[PDB]
C-alpha cells in the first residue's frame, strides 16, 4: 500500500535502463537525417 | 452588520470569479535593502491593497493629484489600506484537481454516489492505469477500469467507439455526464424489488445524495476545482526583530512550494515532453495541496528545519488551540487584575479588600472625567502628571467614585457557578485583597497560596446584574439540594461548642437572674462560670397568629452561654432549640429554620453576628493541643501478646501443615483487624471521657475538656480514626499490588514510626497521590461533554397543560428509608388529582405546589406514592413549561420562566464527583408481610416456597408503609407465610445459596422415562447413601446419542398420564438440563412443593451508566409473551423457538447456553420477562417498556454510587439530561416523509399534530423511539456550529457543505459566538421582542 | 507446526521474501538480500552490545 511516489518513479523509471555509445550516435542520425530533411 | 441567519456553501469557480481582483504571478517578496514588496507574488499591495498613504511602489503617483491612478511602472493604485482584510485574491489553475474532503473521509460522497469504490479512482488518479468514462460500445462499461496495458488490448481493438481516461478530467466528465434523475425513481422503484436491509439502506444513502443535489442545487462538477482562493498576509504575515531578523508562518512555503510547481509545470508544458515527468510533477502538486489542506493526514508528515510538522490551516480551527475553544470562547480581558488573598475577619457580607492602586489603575477614565468635569485637570495630560502626584484629592476622588460601584470575584477553578462571586469594594493600607472568610466553602479555596482575579461592571446592566444576581444575599442554598453554603468552618462551631456547654464543675451553680445582661456583667466581670446551668427568665416570641409574634416569658434552667447567646435571636423562636451544645449539624438547622421561617436578612445579621461572638469567645475559650493531650490507653500490650501466642500457634499449624496458607492469610488479617477494634475501643473510653471531675459530691465524670476530643466533636477537624492514626495503631495497609499487608503497624506518631513501616507508608501514599493528581481530568472531561449536550434547553413556558408523568417512591430498601417520599416529593408538582388514605380528600386540582404544610400534613397520612407532571411528560415544543420541574432551590420557590437548567444541572453533577472516587432471610422487627405476582406453595413443610422467581417478600409495618423489601429465590424454604405477623428477628427463609430447586407443586409418582443411562444423561448412583437416580449431565458431558434429545423425569398418575399443571391443561414433566439431579428411585412419589432436582452450583462505571455503554453479557428478556422452547442445536449458539399464546411463532436468536438460563423449554413467561443473566442493556427496556422503568432504574442505581461517598443531590436534574438524550424517535410506517429514518420525535410529534389531525386521519406514520450516547446524540444534531466546536469538525462542515445548510441562532453556543444578547434570561426580553418583530415581519 | 507453515521452499525463497518485507516493492537481487542481512545483525559498524 505504498504511499510514496518516490517509489513510484524509482520502479517506473526502472522500467527503462541505461542505452549508450551508439544510441547516443544513433537518435543523433535520425535527428541530424530529419534536420537535413526538412 | 446585522444578520438574521447563515448559509454554507460550495464555492462555485465563478463565486471566485465573483470575489477575485486579480490572478497571482512569481513568488517574491522584496529588496533585501528595500524592504517592500514586490508584486503579483505573495505581499503584492496593488491587489490586497495599500501599506502606506496614498503611493506606488516607485511613488510616482501621489497627493490625490494622481487620484485614481495606476503606476505604469509597477502598476500600482491609489486607496486606503483596510480592504487587505475584507478582500482575497485567487489562483487560476493550470490543470483540475479535486477536494479532498469530497474524497478521503468516510463516505466518500463522490464514488459513494457512483458505486465505484475509492482505491479504483484513486488507481486512476495516481496516474496509473486508466478506466472508462463512457462505454461507446457497452461492450464495454462506464465505471469499468482498463489497465495500461489491457487498455492496450481494447484500443488497437477498435479506436474510436470509447472513452477511457485517466485524471481529474475524465471524471469531470463522467460527473457531467451523469443525470440525477432516472437514477433517483430507478432506486425509488427496484428498492421495492428487494429493499433488503444493507441493500435498502446503501439506495436510501444514495437517493438521498440525488435528491440533496436537486434540492440545494448544489453541483457535483464543483466537487473539481481550477480556481483557488488566496489568504490576505496580515493573517501569515512576516514582521522583524531588532536585528533585522524577522518571522514567518508555517503557511508561507505552502503556497511558495505550490506556485513554484505550477511554474515548473506550465513551463514544461510549453516543451511537449514525455507525460511521466508531467505525471511526476502533478504528483508533487495535489501532494502539496491536499498537504496545505492537511499535512499530516495523508503521507509522512512536512516538516520544515524543525522536523516538527508544519500547522496545517485545518489544524488552526482544532483543537483546543483552534479557534473555537482558544480566543472565540474563552478570552483575554482589559479592566482586570489578581492578587494573592487573606482574609477580612472583621468584613461584612458585602465587604471585600481592595488594594487600592488595583482599583486606581483600573478606575483611570471614570476620575478622568470627573476632573475635566471639575476641570482642575482641565486637559488631559494635566490629568496625567496631576495624577503621578498623587494629590490627595486623587484619593478623595477615588473614595468617591468607589462607592456603590460593585466588582466581580474569580479563583479558579470556576467549576460550579459560585466559584466567582461579586462584593462591595472597600479599600486597604496593603497589596492583599481581604474577604469574607466563609465562602471558602464555594471555592474550596484555602489561605495557603490560593490566587483570585477580578472583572469590572463598567455597563450599569452588569452593575445592576451583579447586585441582584451575584450579591452573596441572593445566592446562599445550593440550587441542587437545599442546605445552607455558609456553614460555620471550623473554630466558631468549636468556640460555640464550648460556650454552650454544660459542666457541672466550676462555679456559680443554682442562682436565678432576670436575663442574660446581668450574666454578661458577670462574666465580663468574671465572676460566674459560662457553661454551667443556671436559672433565670427569658421571653421569646412566636409568629402563631397570622404572622403576628406571640409574646411570653418563663424560666429556664439553662447554661449562662446559652443564656447570653439567646440575645441574639430575632424575635420568632422558642428556647428549646438552644437546649443544646449544637453540632455543627445543629448549626446548619438553626440557619436553615431561620431562613425557612423568617425570610433572609434575620438569618443574615444572625449569622454575621455568630462569627463575630465565635471570634471573641473562641480567642477567649482557651486552645492549645500538646503531648499530654496525647495519651494512649493501657491494656494494649497484653492483647498484642496475646496476638503473637496465638499467630506462634498458627505458625505452629502451618509449619504442621494442616491449616493452608490463603486459609491462614484470612485469620490473621482478621484477628488483627479485631486487635485494632480493641485498641479503638480502648483509647476511645480512654479519651472521651476520661475526665473526671466533683462537683458537691464524691466523683462523677462528663464530656472530656481535652482539646482533642471536643475538636472530634464539633466537627471542626479530626475524626476517631485520625485520632487512632496519632494514638493507636492505625489498621492495615495495601501495598501499590493492591494487596494487603499480613503484619499492619504497632506504634504511632506519639511513639515514633519504625523504618519499614514508613517505608511502607510510602506505597499507599503515593498510590492516593496520583490519585488526587489524576481523577480530576476525567471529572472536566464528562463535565463538558455533558453541557455540551444539553446548553439549548431554556424553560420556554409556563403551564403546557400536560398530562401525567412518573410516579414517586421512596427508595427504603435493603435498609430503612433512604430517601423519604417526604423529600422526594419536595417542590414538585403533581400529575393528578392526589388524595388521602382518608379517601376522596383531593388537594391539588390536578397540580400544585408541595411544600412543607402539604409535605407534612401527608406524612401524618399513610399514602406512600403519587405522580407528578415529568420533566419529560412535559409536551412543549421546544423547551417546557415550569410547572413539570416546580421549585427554584437557591431561591426557594417556583421559577419563573427564562434561565438555562442544562448548565446547573451539569454543576450541581459533575461538580461534586471530583472528591468522590476516593442462604437466609432474617426478619429485624415486626410488622405484615407482603409478595405480590405471586405464584408459590405450600411446601412439603408447611409454609410458602416461591415458584414465581419476580417475587420477593417485604416486611411492612403494621400500619402499611413498607418497612424492609428483600429478594428471595425461585424455591427457596421459608418459616412463614404471607399478610401475617411475625416477631422480629426471625429467620423466615432459608436455601442452600449454591441449589437452584427444582419444586414439584404436583403430588405423583416419578418413573424413569424419556431418559436412558449415558445417553441423555448418566447414571450416577451415590456411593455415599444408595438412593439416586438418573444423573442428569451438563450441556458437554453426556454422549451426543441423547444431547438432542431433551430428558425429562416424568410426573404421572396411577394410570401413568402427565399430572397436568393442575387448574391448567399444560402437562407437568420437566426437561431436565445439567446439575438438576434427583433423590428417589423409579416408581416413587414427589409431593407438592417436592424438589425432585436440586442444582448446586466506581467512577468510570457511571461513565458507561450516562453514556448508554451497552454490556457483554445480557440478561436478557422475553420478547414477547406466550409459551416458548428451544432452537437448534449449537451452531456456535443455540436458539429460542418463541411460541405466542395467539401471534407468530418463529422469533429466535443465538444463544450461549453457556451462561446459565433460567426459562425451560417447557415454561412460559410474560414478555419482558428475564431469560438469562448478568447486567442488561436498557436499549432493551425503553425498545420493550416505556419510560418510567428505565428511568427510574438508572436515577436509583447512580443516586446510590454517589449516596455511598454521603452526597446528595435532586433527581430533576438527572431527569431533564435524560429528554435530551432523546431528541429523536424512529419511524415504523411511511407516508408522510421516508420509511424509518430517525427523525426529530419533536418534528415527528408535530407532523402527527397536522397530518394524522384533519389534514388527514392517516398518511403519515408511526415510530418508535430512539436513544442516542450522549457524545454522539450532541454531535447528532440539527445545529453544526456548536457541532462544529468541540469535536470532529472537519466532517460536520462537509456534511453541512453538501446540503445547503443554514443555522438560526438559537443555542447558547450559536449567539455566543456571533457577540449577540442571549436569547434567554437578560436578553430574554429583547429576544423574544427579535422573535415577535419577525412575526410582525 | 510453522515448518508445515513455513513455504518458502529453497533457501533463496526465505532470502528474498525476508528481503521483500525488509524492501516491499523493491526488485530483489541477490546480493541486495545478502549484503542486507549481514548488514542488519552481522555488521560490526550498524550493531553493537556494549
Ligand atoms: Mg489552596
Ligand atoms: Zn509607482
Ligand atoms: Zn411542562
Amino acid at each position: 500500500r505504498t504511499t510514496d511516489p518516490v517509489r513510484m518513479y524509482m520502479r517506473e523509471m526502472g522500467t527503462v535502463e541505461l542505452l549508450t555509445r551508439e544510441g547516443e550516435i544513433d537518435i543523433a542520425k535520425r535527428i541530424e537525417d530529419g534536420i537535413n530533411q526538412v | 452588520e446585522e444578520f438574521d441567519a447563515i448559509k454554507i456553501a460550495l464555492a462555485s469557480p465563478d463565486m471566485i470569479r465573483s470575489w477575485s481582483f486579480g490572478e497571482v504571478k512569481k513568488p517574491e517578496t522584496i529588496n533585501y535593502r528595500t524592504f517592500k514588496p514586490e508584486r503579483d507574488g505573495l505581499f503584492c499591495a496593488r491587489i490586497f491593497g495599500p501599506v502606506k498613504d496614498y503611493e506606488c511602489l516607485c511613488g510616482k503617483y501621489k497627493r490625490l493629484k494622481h487620484r485614481g491612478v495606476i503606476c505604469e511602472k509597477c502598476g500600482v493604485e491609489v486607496t486606503q489600506t483596510k480592504v487587505r482584510r475584507e478582500r482575497m485574491g485567487h489562483i487560476e489553475l493550470a490543470s483540475p484537481t479535486a477536494h479532498i474532503w469530497f474524497l478521503k473521509s468516510l463516505p466518500s460522497r463522490i464514488g459513494l454516489l457512483l458505486d465505484m469504490p475509492l482505491r479504483d479512482i484513486e488507481r486512476v488518479l495516481y496516474f496509473e492505469s486508466y478506466v472508462v468514462i463512457e462505454g461507446g460500445m457497452t461492450n464495454l462499461e462506464r465505471q469499468q477500469i482498463l489497465t495500461e496495458e489491457q487498455y492496450l488490448d481494447a484500443l488497437e481493438e477498435f479506436g474510436d467507439e470509447f472513452d477511457a481516461k485517466m485524471g481529474a478530467e475524465a471524471i469531470q466528465a463522467l460527473l457531467k455526464s451523469m443525470d440525477l434523475e432516472q437514477e433517483c425513481e430507478q432506486l425509488r422503484e427496484e428498492l421495492n424489488e428487494t429493499n433488503s436491509e444493507t441493500k435498502r439502506k446503501k439506495l436510501t444513502k444514495r437517493i438521498k445524495l440525488l435528491e440533496a443535489f436537486v434540492q440545494s442545487g448544489n453541483k457535483p462538477e464543483w466537487m473539481i476545482l481550477t480556481v483557488l482562493p488566496v489568504l490576505p498576509p496580515d493573517l501569515r504575515p512576516l514582521v522583524p526583530l531588532d536585528g533585522g531578523r524577522f518571522a514567518t508562518s508555517d503557511l508561507n512555503d505552502l503556497y511558495r512550494r505550490v506556485i513554484n510547481r505550477n511554474n515548473r509545470l506550465k513551463r514544461l508544458l510549453d516543451l511537449a515532453a514525455p507525460d511521466i515527468i508531467v505525471r511526476n510533477e502533478k504528483r508533487m502538486l495535489q501532494e502539496a495541496v491536499d498537504a496545505l489542506l492537511d499535512n499530516g493526514r495523508r503521507g509522512r508528515a512536512i516538516t520544515g528545519s524543525n522536523k516538527r510538522p508544519l500547522k496545517s490551516l485545518a489544524d488552526m480551527i482544532k483543537g483546543k488551540q483552534g479557534r473555537f475553544r482558544q480566543n472565540l470562547l474563552g478570552k483575554r480581558v482589559d479592566y482586570s487584575g489578581r492578587s494573592v488573598i487573606t482574609v477580612g475577619p472583621y468584613l461584612r457580607l458585602h465587604q471585600c479588600g481592595l488594594p487600592k492602586k488595583m482599583a486606581l489603575e483600573l478606575f483611570k477614565p471614570f476620575i478622568y472625567g470627573k476632573l475635566e468635569l471639575r476641570g482642575l485637570a482641565t486637559t488631559i495630560k494635566a490629568a496625567k502628571k496631576m495624577v503621578e502626584r498623587e494629590e490627595a484629592v486623587v484619593w478623595d476622588i477615588l473614595d468617591e467614585v468607589i462607592r456603590e460601584h460593585p466588582v466581580l470575584l474569580n479563583r479558579a477553578p470556576t467549576l460550579h457557578r459560585l466559584g466567582i462571586q461579586a462584593f462591595e469594594p472597600v479599600l486597604i493600607e496593603g497589596k492583599a485583597i481581604q474577604l469574607h472568610p466563609l465562602v471558602c466553602a464555594a471555592y474550596n479555596a484555602d489561605f495557603d497560596g490560593d490566587q483570585m482575579a477580578v472583572h469590572v461592571p463598567l455597563t450599569l446592566e452588569a452593575q445592576l446584574e451583579a447586585r441582584a444576581l451575584m450579591m452573596s444575599t441572593n445566592n446562599i442554598l445550593s440550587p441542587a439540594n437545599g442546605e445552607p453554603i455558609i456553614v460555620p468552618s471550623q473554630d466558631v462551631v468549636l468556640g460555640l461548642y464550648y460556650m454552650t456547654r454544660d459542666c457541672v464543675n466550676a462555679k456559680g451553680e443554682g442562682m436565678v437572674l432576670t436575663g442574660p445582661k446581668e450574666a454578661e456583667r458577670l462574666y465580663r466581670s468574671g465572676l460566674a462560670s459560662l457553661h454551667a446551668r443556671v436559672k433565670v427568665r427569658i421571653t421569646e416570641y412566636e409568629k402563631d397568629a397570622n404572622g403576628e409574634l406571640v409574646a411570653k416569658t418563663s424560666l429556664k434552667d439553662t447554661t449562662v452561654g446559652r443564656a447570653i447567646l439567646w440575645m441574639i435571636v430575632p424575635k420568632g423562636l422558642p428556647y428549646s432549640i438552644v437546649n443544646q451544645a449544637l453540632g455543627k449539624k445543629a448549626i446548619s438547622k438553626m440557619l436553615n429554620t431561620c431562613y425557612r421561617i423568617l425570610g433572609l436578612k434575620p438569618t443574615v445579621i444572625f449569622a454575621d453576628q455568630i462569627m463575630y461572638t465565635g471570634f471573641a469567645y473562641a480567642a477567649r475559650s482557651g486552645a492549645s493541643v500538646g503531648i499530654d493531650d496525647m495519651v494512649i490507653p493501657e491494656k494494649k500490650h497484653e492483647i498484642i501478646s496475646e496476638a503473637e501466642a496465638e499467630v506462634a500457634e498458627i505458625q505452629e499449624q502451618f509449619q504442621s501443615g494442616l491449616v493452608t496458607a490463603g486459609e491462614r492469610y484470612n485469620k490473621v488479617i482478621d484477628i488483627w483487624a479485631a486487635a485494632n477494634d480493641r485498641v479503638s475501643k480502648a483509647m476511645m473510653d480512654n479519651l472521651q471521657t476520661e475526665t473526671v471531675i466533683n462537683r458537691d459530691g464524691q466523683e462523677e465524670k462528663q464530656v472530656s475538656f481535652n482539646s482533642i476530643y471536643m475538636m472530634a466533636d464539633s466537627g471542626a477537624r479530626g475524626s476517631a480514626a485520625q485520632i487512632r492514626q496519632l494514638a493507636g495503631m492505625r489498621g492495615l495497609m495495601a501495598k501499590p499490588d493492591g494487596s494487603i499487608i499480613e503484619t499492619p503497624i504497632t506504634a504511632n506518631f506519639r511513639e515514633g514510626l519504625n523504618v519499614l513501616q514508613y517505608f511502607i507508608s510510602t506505597h499507599g501514599a503515593r498510590k492516593g497521590l496520583a490519585d488526587t493528581a489524576l481523577k480530576t481530568a476525567n471529572s472536566g472531561y464528562l463535565t463538558r461533554r455533558l453541557v455540551d449536550v444539553a446548553q439549548d434547553l431554556v424553560v420556554t413556558e409556563d403551564d403546557c397543560g400536560t398530562h401525567e408523568g412518573i410516579m414517586m417512591t421512596p427508595v427504603i430498601e435493603g435498609g430503612d428509608v433512604k430517601e423519604p417520599l417526604r423529600d422526594r416529593v419536595l417542590g414538585r408538582v403533581t400529575a393528578e388529582d392526589v388524595l388521602k388514605p382518608g379517601t376522596a380528600d383531593i388537594l391539588v386540582p390536578r397540580n400544585t405546589l408541595l411544600h412543607e404544610q402539604w409535605c407534612d400534613l401527608l406524612e401524618e397520612n399513610s399514602v406512600d406514592a403519587v405522580k407528578v407532571r415529568s420533566v419529560v411528560s412535559c409536551d412543549t415544543d421546544f423547551g417546557v413549561c415550569a410547572h413539570c420541574y416546580g421549585r427554584d432551590l437557591a431561591r426557594g420557590h417556583i421559577i419563573n420562566k427564562g434561565e438555562a437548567i442544562g448548565v446547573i444541572a451539569a454543576q450541581s453533577i459533575g461538580e461534586p464527583g471530583t472528591q468522590l472516587t476516593m442462604s437466609s432471610i432474617q426478619v429485624k422487627n415486626k410488622g405484615s408481610i407482603k409478595l405480590s405476582n405471586v405464584k408459590s406453595v405450600v411446601n412439603s413443610s408447611g409454609k410458602l416456597v416461591i415458584t414465581s422467581r419476580n417475587t420477593e417478600l417485604k416486611l411492612i409495618d403494621e400500619f402499611g408503609r413498607t418497612k424492609e423489601s428483600y429478594k428471595v429465590p425461585y424455591g427457596a424454604v421459608l418459616a412463614k407465610g404471607d399478610g401475617e405477623q411475625v416477631a422480629g428477628g426471625e429467620t423466615v427463609a432459608n436455601w442452600d445459596p449454591h441449589t437452584m430447586p427444582v419444586i414439584t407443586e404436583v403430588s405423583g409418582f416419578v418413573r424413569f422415562t424419556d431418559m436412558i443411562d449415558g445417553q441423555t444423561i448418566t447414571r450416577q448412583t451415590d456411593e455415599l447413601t444408595g438412593l439416586s437416580s438418573l444423573v442428569v449431565l451438563d450441556s458437554a458431558e453426556r454422549t451426543a446419542g441423547g444431547k438432542d434429545l431433551r430428558p425429562a423425569l416424568k410426573i404421572v398418575d396411577a394410570q401413568g398420564n402427565d399430572v397436568l399443571i393442575p387448574g391448567t391443561d399444560m402437562p407437568a414433566q420437566y426437561f431436565l438440563p445439567g446439575k438438576a439431579i434427583v433423590q428417589l428411585e423409579d416408581g416413587v412419589q414427589i409431593s407438592s412443593g417436592d424438589t425432585l432436582a436440586r442444582i448446586p452450583q466506581g467512577l468510570p462505571r457511571v461513565a458507561d451508566l450516562f453514556e448508554a455503554r451497552r454490556p457483554k453479557e445480557p440478561a436478557i428478556l422475553a420478547e414477547i409473551s406466550g409459551i416458548v422452547s428451544f432452537g437448534k442445536e449449537t451452531k456456535g449458539k443455540r436458539r429460542l423457538v418463541i411460541t405466542p399464546v395467539d401471534g407468530s411463532d418463529p422469533y429466535e436468536e443465538m444463544i450461549p447456553k453457556w451462561r446459565q438460563l433460567n426459562v425451560f423449554e417447557g415454561e412460559r413467561v410474560e414478555r419482558g420477562d428475564v431469560i438469562s443473566d448478568g447486567p442488561e442493556a436498557p436499549h432493551d427496556i425503553l425498545r420493550l417498556r416505556g419510560v418510567h422503568a428505565v428511568t427510574r432504574y438508572i436515577v436509583n442505581e447512580v443516586q446510590d454510587v454517589y449516596r455511598l461517598q454521603g452526597v446528595k443531590i435532586n433527581d430533576k436534574h438527572i431527569e431533564v439530561i435524560v429528554r435530551q438524550m432523546l431528541r429523536k424517535a424512529t419511524i415504523v410506517n411511511a407516508g408522510s416523509s421516508d420509511f424509518l429514518e430517525g427523525e426529530q420525535v419533536e418534528y415527528s410529534r408535530v407532523k402527527i399534530a397536522n397530518r394524522e389531525l384533519e389534514a388527514n386521519g392517516k398518511v403519515g406514520a408511526t415510530y418508535s423511539r430512539d436513544l442516542l450516547g450522549i457524545t454522539k446524540a450532541s454531535l447528532a444534531t440539527e445545529s453544526f456550529i456548536s457541532a462544529a466546536s468541540f469535536q470532529e469538525t472537519t466532517r460536520v462542515l462537509t456534511e453541512a457543505a453538501v446540503a445547503g445548510k443554514r443555522d438560526e441562532l438559537r443555542g447558547l453556543k450559536e449567539n455566543v459566538i456571533v457577540g449577540r444578547l442571549i436569547p434567554a434570561g437578560t436578553g430574554y426580553a429583547y429576544h423574544q421582542d427579535r422573535m415577535r418583530r419577525r412575526a410582525a415581519g | 507446526e510453522t515448518l508445515r507453515v513455513d513455504p518458502t521452499n529453497d533457501r533463496l525463497s526465505a532470502l528474498v521474501e525476508i528481503y521483500r518485507m525488509m524492501r516491499p516493492g523493491e526488485p530483489p537481487t541477490r546480493e541486495a538480500a545478502e549484503s542486507l542481512f549481514e548488514n542488519l545483525f552481522f555488521s560490526e559498524d550498524r550493531y553493537d552490545l556494549s
